[PDB]
Formats: structure tokens, C-alpha cells, sequence
């Protein structure tokens, strides 16, 4: 079980640490998250009680080092930070810990949430859409931009997502114009698949990624970019039968965690309606049309 | 964007363009069956582009062999016209290739922007104007040479015979919409008046009878008269 310190929380802030949050009044005596499960990719995120504007946060992994949060009141906001001294870091956790200065990781036993959210996500490839090398953890926020969102403006602080766009010669090969584009199953298996990713794990991996984003940080670019990844599934007439289950387990876990008033607009209606009920894979998503229907049946 | 009202003299500007009009591209006869079902039989169809600048009609005959064996027809029409039209914008050198497409209806932008990819500077752009070239298989000679087909075949007529000698592009394009326009209300009327006065002949190389500018007027009047009152007949005013 691994924690987060925090070196003080000088403002006034919800935080948040994967799909749990909390509020912490303005010079409350609070240090940390304590227990967190090692073994998966996690997310501090943070929005001021000042500002609602810009969510923003860190995704990190425990296993690649001892990280804390110390608020920098030049820039404002809450910063990850690593100890590369563990002694030191162990001590001062310890010492937060006997005080008893910490909350606590809720991880409730029954529940495989998390796991299930993030089952594909990893450090080593979220650093491939964040880049920010001298770092082992990546920061996101509400307004940055996608590597394709900017083609149609600062490429450093940009989300790398892998470019898909149905209308391209990538997408589209010469000759079998109206085959491609009625049914993307080249694009999906041979471009994509086979070409870039590897594997259907990869592929799952950024729409995890893409979707949490959204989630967490009302980032539009990814919302983009997870309805992109799930309507070149639902539009290949051809999928291994592993990734058609798969995803609709994938789906079903962030239709569940979606909070329910949000929907209106982290939900396009057009992939949706098209993914489930008029799409190739129409009967191949039972899970996920079962929870979408009985917890958002006017979106469609 | 679209085209519309609001923008129309942008056809008759120097900008090379077509309009791609697919409506009559797949066309059947619905008949019965032996066993009192309905089946289609297809008959030659052709794809309608047209220069408005110039009159230029390059009439690509769709034969009936392309559709056999296929399924989905409606929906292959539309694609099959996007990969004739982009092969003929390949087939032209490049300062002869239109900057803009524009379609007479918006089934047709994805398949024709997919079949364009490798032209980014074409503009494919729908109208929002109710353009009568459905009615252009409903010119004798235009009808004659595709129901004569025998093979795919690409024909070429220019629309307004000879009045850009007389009259603007502008001018030409209302006349071969009016024209259009009546054909397809009432084709019997519309061909009567064209044709009621036996000395006024069409050309071997034209489409309309050769009118002189003032037959041309009473003609555009009786045309519009015929629109008005069929407009009537059909909404009893
Ligand atoms: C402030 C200092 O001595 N070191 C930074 C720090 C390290 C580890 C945990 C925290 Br919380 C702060
Ligand atoms: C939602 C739930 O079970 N607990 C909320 C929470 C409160 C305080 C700290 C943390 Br970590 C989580
Ligand atoms: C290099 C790359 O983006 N691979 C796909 C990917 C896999 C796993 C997790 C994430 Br986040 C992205
Ligand atoms: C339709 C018509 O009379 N066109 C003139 C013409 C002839 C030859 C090539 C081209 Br481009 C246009």
C-alpha cells in the first residue's frame, strides 16, 4: 500500500484520487492518501474552490517512485513533485501516518472498479500522449488540446492521441473507396491494430486513457478521441470476438461510472445511437446497451 | 459551405466549377412477377455534370451491366457516380479541374469527398437550392443516346447550344433552368410549346430549336405561365 503526502493544503481544493474525491478547507491540517493500491495507474486530480475553472492532475504509478504534493502559490496549484531520497520520504510518511494526518484509500474489497477502468493503462505508454520526460507522472487538464485538435496551439503541453480520422487516405484505400468507408475493418485490423498499436490491448489502453480524461477533466479532445476509438469498432463488420467482448466490459465499466449528470454532454448522441443500434457490432455490446438503455434511455 | 440563394453569382464567376447531379443515375421499371410479386428491371442511367460557366454537359451513360451482380443499388449509384466523376477529374489537365464540386444532393458529399481525397483543394459543397436537372432526361436528344447504349460511354453536348454568342452565363443557366424547371412539371405542355411552331428547327448539334431572341422571350414567358398554373392545378389556387 502506497501514499501520496502532501506537504500542506494551503487552498482551499476538491481532490480527487481516482473516481473518489473530497473537500479540504482552506489550512486544514492535511498530508496525504495513504493506502493505495499498488499494482495499477492512479489519478490526484484537483479543482480550487475559487476557480471551478481547470480541473487538472497527475496520473502516476507508485512502483516508478515516491511522489508528493507541495502547493506552489507562484504558479498556483497543487504540483506533483518526486523525493528521490526514500529514506527521508519514508520517514516523513511515517510520521504524517503516527498523526494520523492522512485520509484513507477506500478500496472497498467487493469492488474491481478501478481495476476495471484501467485495466490496459500503463506508465511507460501514458508518457507516448503526455510528453514530459524528466518526469515519471503526467500532468492533464481541462484545456489541453489533441495533437489532431490542433491541426484543425502549443505542441509541448498537447495530448499525443493516435490521429484517426475516417475521411483520409489512411483510413481509405485506393480502389475500394466505398468498401473502406462503409466498413472500416482494414483501417481497424490492418492500420491500426496491425500497424500502430500492436495489439488490441494497446487500443483499449488509449480509450481507457481517452474516456478518464474526459471524465476527470472535462477534456474535450478525449472525449473526441474515446468516441473515435469506439465507433471504428462498432463500424469494422470484422473483430476478434476477444475485443467485441472485451468491449463491451470496457464500456459497461464507464457508462456505470459516469456521474449522471454529466451524460448531456460527455455522451454523442450519433455514436452512440449508431454504435448500438445501427452499427455492424449492434448486437455484440449486450452489457453495455443493457446499462445504457436503463440509466440513459433519452439519449437515444 | 452551401450554395444557395444568397450566393448564386458565384456560379458565372472565373472559378472553374461543376455541378454533379446523380438522380438519374440508377433507374428501374417496377413490374410484377410471374408469382404476382414486384421486381426491378434496371435501364441505362447517366450521371449529369455541368459547367454552368460554360454549358459543357459531360454526360457519363451508366450502362445496366454495372449494377449486375450487385447489391444495395441505390446505395452503389452514389458511389459509383463519385468514382466517375473523380476519374474525369483526373482524366483533365490541371488548370482544366474544377476548384469547386457542388452537389445536388447531400447523399453525395461523403462519397464524392472519400472518392476525392487525393484533390484537398476541390471543394465538394451541397446546394440548398431545388435544381431541376432531373428533368434533363427529359431532352430528346439526352434521352436518345442513353437508352441507345450499349457499352459505358461518356457523351458530350453543351446545354446552351449556342447563347453565350448573345447572352450572359448568367442568363443562360436561368433560361436551361426554366426550361428544366417546366419539363419537369408538366414534360407534355413544356415540349409542346417548345416545339409548336414547325419552322423554328433544332440544330444536328444543339439540343433546343435555333429561337431568336424574341421567340426566346414569348418562349420564357409560356414556360413560366405553365409553372404558375400547374402550380395551380396541383394547389387548386
Ligand atoms: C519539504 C521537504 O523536506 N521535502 C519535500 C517533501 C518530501 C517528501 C514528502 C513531502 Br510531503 C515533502
Ligand atoms: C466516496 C468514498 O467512499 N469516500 C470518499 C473519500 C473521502 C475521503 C477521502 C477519500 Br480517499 C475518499
Ligand atoms: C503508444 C501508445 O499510445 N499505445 C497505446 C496505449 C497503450 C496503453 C495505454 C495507453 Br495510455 C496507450
Ligand atoms: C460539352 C462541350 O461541347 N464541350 C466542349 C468540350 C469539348 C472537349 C473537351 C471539353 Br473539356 C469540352
Amino acid at each position: 500500500m502506497n501514499t501520496v503526502p502532501f506537504t500542506s493544503a494551503p487552498i482551499e481544493v476538491t481532490i480527487g484520487i481516482d473516481q473518489y474525491s473530497f473537500n479540504v478547507k482552506e489550512n486544514q491540517p492535511f498530508h496525504g492518501i495513504k493506502d493505495i493500491p499498488i499494482g495499477h495507474v492512479h489519478v490526484i486530480h484537483f479543482q480550487h474552490a475559487d476557480n471551478s475553472s481547470m480541473r487538472y492532475g497527475y496520473w502516476f504509478d507508485c512502483r516508478m517512485g515516491n511522489f508528493y504534493i507541495q502547493y506552489d502559490p507562484k504558479d498556483g496549484l497543487y504540483k506533483m513533485m518526486e523525493e528521490r531520497d526514500g529514506a527521508k520520504f519514508e520517514n516523513i510518511v511515517h510520521n504524517f501516518k503516527e498523526r494520523q494526518m492522512m485520509v484513507s484509500y477506500p478500496k472497498i474489497d467487493e469492488d474491481d472498479t478501478w481495476y476495471n477502468l484501467t485495466e490496459f493503462v500503463q506508465m511507460d505508454k501514458i508518457r507516448k500522449i503526455v510528453r514530459k520526460d524528466e518526469n515519471q507522472f503526467s500532468y492533464v487538464d481541462s484545456s489541453m488540446t489533441t495533437v489532431q485538435e490542433n491541426e484543425l496551439s502549443d505542441p509541448a503541453h498537447s495530448l499525443n492521441y493516435t490521429v484517426i480520422n475516417f475521411k483520409s487516405r489512411e483510413a481509405i484505400r485506393p480502389g475500394h473507396e466505398m468498401e473502406d468507408f462503409l466498413d472500416k475493418s482494414y483501417y481497424l485490423n490492418t492500420v491500426m491494430l496491425q500497424g500502430i498499436f500492436k495489439n488490441s490491448s494497446n487500443y483499449f489502453g488509449e480509450l481507457q486513457f481517452a474516456f478518464l480524461n474526459a471524465m476527470f477533466f472535462g477534456n474535450y479532445g478525449s472525449s473526441l478521441q474515446w468516441h473515435a476509438m469506439i465507433e471504428l469498432i462498432c463500424s469494422s463488420a470484422t473483430v476478434p470476438k476477444h475485443m467485441l467482448d472485451k468491449l463491451d466490459e470496457i464500456l459497461y465499466y464507464q457508462i456505470k461510472t459516469l456521474p449522471e449528470q454529466y451524460s448531456d454532454i460527455l455522451l454523442n448522441e450519433r455514436v452512440w445511437n449508431i454504435c448500438l443500434y445501427s452499427s455492424f457490432q449492434k448486437n455484440s455490446l449486450h452489457n453495455t446497451e443493457k446499462i445504457m438503455e436503463n440509466k440513459y434511455p433519452e439519449l437515444l | 459551405g452551401a450554395m444557395n440563394s444568397s450566393n448564386y453569382a458565384e456560379l458565372f464567376n472565373n472559378d472553374i466549377k461543376l455541378f454533379v447531379d446523380d438522380t438519374n443515375v440508377y433507374r428501374v421499371t417496377v413490374h410484377k412477377t410471374f408469382e404476382g410479386n414486384v421486381a426491378t428491371k434496371a435501364i441505362n442511367g447517366c450521371i449529369f455534370t455541368l459547367n454552368p460557366k460554360t454549358g459543357h454537359l459531360f454526360l457519363k451513360i451508366i450502362h445496366t451491366s454495372v449494377w449486375a451482380g450487385q447489391k444495395r443499388l441505390s446505395q452503389l449509384a452514389k458511389w459509383k457516380t463519385a468514382e466517375e466523376v473523380s476519374a474525369l477529374v483526373r482524366s483533365l489537365p490541371k488548370e482544366e479541374q474544377p476548384k469547386q464540386i457542388i452537389v445536388t444532393r447531400k447523399a453525395m458529399l461523403d462519397p464524392l469527398e472519400v472518392h476525392m481525397l487525393d484533390f484537398p483543394n476541390i471543394a465538394i459543397r451541397p446546394t440548398e437550392l431545388r435544381l431541376p436537372f432531373s428533368a434533363a432526361m427529359s431532352i430528346d436528344k439526352l434521352s436518345d443516346v442513353v437508352m441507345k447504349a450499349t457499352e459505358p460511354q461518356m457523351v458530350l453536348f453543351n446545354i446552351y447550344d449556342d447563347w453565350l454568342d448573345r447572352i450572359s452565363s448568367y442568363t443562360a443557366f436561368s433560361r436551361l433552368t426554366l426550361l428544366l424547371r417546366a419539363l419537369k412539371t408538366n414534360e407534355e405542355s413544356a415540349k409542346m410549346i417548345l416545339l409548336s411552331d414547325p419552322t423554328i428547327t433544332i440544330k444536328s448539334y444543339h439540343l433546343w430549336p435555333s429561337f431568336t431572341d424574341e421567340q426566346w422571350i414569348t418562349i420564357e414567358s409560356q414556360m413560366r405561365d405553365l409553372i404558375l398554373t400547374e402550380y395551380g392545378r396541383k394547389y387548386n389556387v
